[PDB]
């Protein structure tokens, strides 16, 4: 919670000053406003005609000698709408890929918890939460990342009894005298037994198997319970 | 990713002469929207390459002693026999696709056997801006990826690589598709003789049966067409009485000669907009690839994917990637 | 004195992974990361 809490609390700031994100949006609004200020400012271009506006020509020309001008007009305003028409499209086709995307990020991120490598933040997924932009989305990514790392001595199996033992969910480590078997994520170690362990076969066919004793609950709890029978016993017939 | 190419807008278009720059003044900001969007297009493509590519921390590397359990990845892991330290496999996909662009053109050839397609684009206006990153920097990522994969597993694509054994890596590789570790510990050599006879296969497969390794190809020469479509419009009239300008400035007055001016402005104005057009719509298509591309690194280089025939054909256990010009290949290694 | 300086792009740091031959690293502790990314709609 402590970890949460403060990495929710960096994210106001590193919002805002790592930059990197933040300036996709920006460059929207940038794209959008840009191509009305060409679309606009296309309007006082000439093309070739006696002025760039209609009235002028339309008050100091007749009808037959200002219709060249005006067609030349039209020419150059109707280029300039086509142009900014198919960039608008070209522009809404990627704004559609990105809002698929973001869909597809609400859904798989939000509303579960993903197994895809780095389709939710850099790390192990554990949840997303969405906010509301300007044009946009943003995904607070909540992830797990192993911090403390340690090597050990690894083994695929353990041979006991003429026997291969392997991990059911795990990995049998060594830290140089003792092998225990862990989970693979967190260094949580545990006593090798029969029920952290599975028998395949014997110890003649896995490469690099080592000796260790995997201790059986079931005969220790006998044996404890059969001395402590004895001992009763030995209480009154002895 | 694809070609960055820039276009001299006035030099296509009014090449060296004054007179038709001034007529090409009267038709308002299409230069500065032609030389946007091709400067759009180039940032997008370095932009497509590193987000494939650039995806670890730290420069990884294999240890000097290469037995990774009896796997041989001699094929796939650099050549240190190389200026540029890239595999087998790396080397013969450069050596096949074959670019038509930049080098050092700027000295281009004294007219030795005509001129080239690339000199005479070069020579109006249509230059090749090279990648930002040099092959043997996406030669330098690709090996580092995989020397992570193959050192490390999916750990460091979460974190720190924590080192693992191949076999051990192996062994969690099947249990993530349903098989017990076992069945691996106890059938290791057959394991690996199949992998790597496979991995020799791959060799042959590549560039034999085609089948893919023609889209590369495709980008690279429908970028070519493009420019060469784009160089070639040039000797178009249009309706002028030449598709000369220093002709038409040499043979006509100035109040006659800015017609035909006007006919050939015109004329290169559409030709300009529609190449910029096809660029713009050939870019999307190779963003989307490209954006592919990287999920296919994420998902199946740096971890073991569930989704079906997203990193091959069966039941994913890994896969490697290899540079390739304007590309990547992904080896999948699934479990059949 | 500040000046304008051209160089080679770095990559990144190199790190030999210490692949053993029957050794693994586990971590024994964690984080938890807040990551954020933004998207047009
Ligand atoms: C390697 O570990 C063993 C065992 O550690 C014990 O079990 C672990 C799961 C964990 O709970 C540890 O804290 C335990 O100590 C170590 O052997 C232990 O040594 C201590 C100190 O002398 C002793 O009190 C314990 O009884 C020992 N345990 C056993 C089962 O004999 C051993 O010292 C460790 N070796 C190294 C190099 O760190
Ligand atoms: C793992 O153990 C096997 C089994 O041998 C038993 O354990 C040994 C530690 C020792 O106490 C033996 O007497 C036990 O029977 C080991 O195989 C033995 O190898 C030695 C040396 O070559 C040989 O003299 C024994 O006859 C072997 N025992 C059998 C039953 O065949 C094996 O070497 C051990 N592996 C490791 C890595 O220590
Ligand atoms: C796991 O790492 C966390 C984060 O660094 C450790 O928590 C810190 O512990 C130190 C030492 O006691 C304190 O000064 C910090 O305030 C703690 N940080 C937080 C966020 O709580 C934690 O101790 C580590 N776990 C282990 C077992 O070493
Ligand atoms: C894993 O053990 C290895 C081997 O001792 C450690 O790697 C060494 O780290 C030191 C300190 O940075 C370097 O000087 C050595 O060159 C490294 N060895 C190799 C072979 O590269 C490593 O630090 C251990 N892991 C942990 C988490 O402590
Ligand atoms: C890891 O252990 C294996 C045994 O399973 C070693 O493989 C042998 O290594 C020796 C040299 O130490 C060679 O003479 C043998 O030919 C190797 N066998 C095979 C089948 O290749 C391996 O070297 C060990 N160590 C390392 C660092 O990889
Ligand atoms: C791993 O594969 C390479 C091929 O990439 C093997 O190298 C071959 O070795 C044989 C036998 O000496 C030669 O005939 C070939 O010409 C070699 N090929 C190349 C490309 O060098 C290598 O032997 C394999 N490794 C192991 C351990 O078997």
């Amino acid at each position: 919670a402590n970890q949460f809490n403060s990495a929710i609390g960096k994210i106001q700031d590193s919002l805002f000053s790592t930059a990197s994100a933040l300036g996709k949006l920006q460059d929207v609004v940038n794209h959008n406003a840009q191509a009305l200020n060409t679309l606009v400012k296309q309007l006082s271009s000439k093309f070739g005609a006696i002025s760039s506006v209609l009235n002028d020509i339309l008050s100091r020309l007749d009808p037959p000698e200002a219709e060249v001008q005006i067609d030349r007009l039209i020419t150059g305003r109707l280029q300039s709408l086509q142009t900014y028409v198919t960039q608008q499209l070209i522009r809404a086709a990627e704004i559609r890929a990105s809002a698929n995307l973001a869909a597809t990020k609400m859904s798989e991120c939000v509303l579960g918890q993903s197994k895809r490598v780095d389709f939710c933040g850099k790390g192990y997924h554990l949840m997303s939460f969405p906010q509301s932009a300007p044009h946009g989305v943003v995904f607070l990514h909540v992830t797990y990342v192993p911090a403390q790392e340690k090597n050990f001595t690894t083994a695929p199996a353990i041979c006991h009894d003429g026997k291969a033992h392997f991990p059911r969910e795990g990995v049998f480590v060594s830290n140089g005298t003792h092998w225990f078997v862990t989970q693979r994520n967190f260094y949580e170690p545990q006593i090798i037994t029969t029920d952290n362990t599975f028998v395949s076969g014997n110890c003649d066919v896995v490469i690099g198997i080592v000796n260790n004793t995997v201790y059986d609950p079931l005969q220790l709890e006998l044996d404890s319970f059969k001395e402590e029978l004895d001992k009763y016993f030995k209480n009154h017939t002895s | 990713s694809m070609t960055k190419t820039s276009v001299d807008c006035t030099m296509y278009i009014c090449g060296d002469s004054t007179e038709c720059s001034n007529l090409l003044l009267q038709y308002g900001s299409f230069c500065t929207q032609l030389k946007r969007a091709l400067t759009g297009i180039a940032v997008e493509q370095d932009k497509n390459t590193q987000e494939v590519f650039a995806q670890v921390k730290q420069i990884y590397k294999t240890p000097p002693i290469k037995y990774f359990g009896g796997f041989n990845f001699s094929q796939i892991l650099p050549d240190p026999s190389k200026p540029s330290k890239r595999s087998f496999i790396e080397d013969l996909l450069f050596n096949k696709v074959t670019l038509a662009f930049i080098k050092q053109y700027g000295d281009c050839l004294g007219d030795i056997a005509a001129r080239d397609l690339i000199c005479a684009q070069k020579f109006n206006g249509l230059t090749v801006l090279p990648p930002l990153l040099t092959d043997e920097m996406i030669a330098q990522y690709t090996s580092a990826l995989l020397a992570g994969t193959i050192t490390s597993g999916w750990t460091f694509g979460a974190g720190a690589a924590l080192q693992i054994p191949f076999a051990m890596q192996m062994a969690y590789r099947f249990n993530g598709i349903g098989v017990t570790q076992n069945v691996l510990y106890e059938n290791q050599k057959l394991i690996a003789n199949q992998f790597n006879s496979a991995i020799g296969k791959i060799q042959d497969s590549l560039f034999s049966t085609a089948s893919a390794l023609g889209k590369l190809q495709d980008v690279v020469n429908h970028n070519a067409q493009a420019l060469n479509t784009l160089v070639k419009q040039l000797s178009s009239k249009f309706g002028a009485i030449s598709s000369v300008l220093n002709d038409i400035l040499s043979r006509l007055d100035p109040p006659e000669a800015e017609v035909q001016i006007d006919r050939l402005i015109t004329g290169r104005l559409q030709s300009l907009q529609t190449y910029v057009t096809q660029q713009l719509i050939r870019a999307a298509e190779i963003r989307a690839s490209a954006n592919l591309a990287a999920t296919k690194m994420s998902e199946c280089v740096l971890g073991q994917s569930k989704r079906v025939d997203f990193c091959g054909k069966g039941y994913h256990l890994m896969s490697f990637p290899q540079s390739a010009p304007h590309g990547v290949v992904f080896l999948h290694v699934t479990y059949v | 004195s500040q000046s304008i300086i051209a160089y080679t792009m770095s990559l990144g740091a190199e790190n030999s992974v210490a692949y053993s031959n029957n050794s693994i690293a586990i971590p024994t502790n964690f984080t938890i990361s807040v990551t954020t990314e933004i998207l047009p709609v």
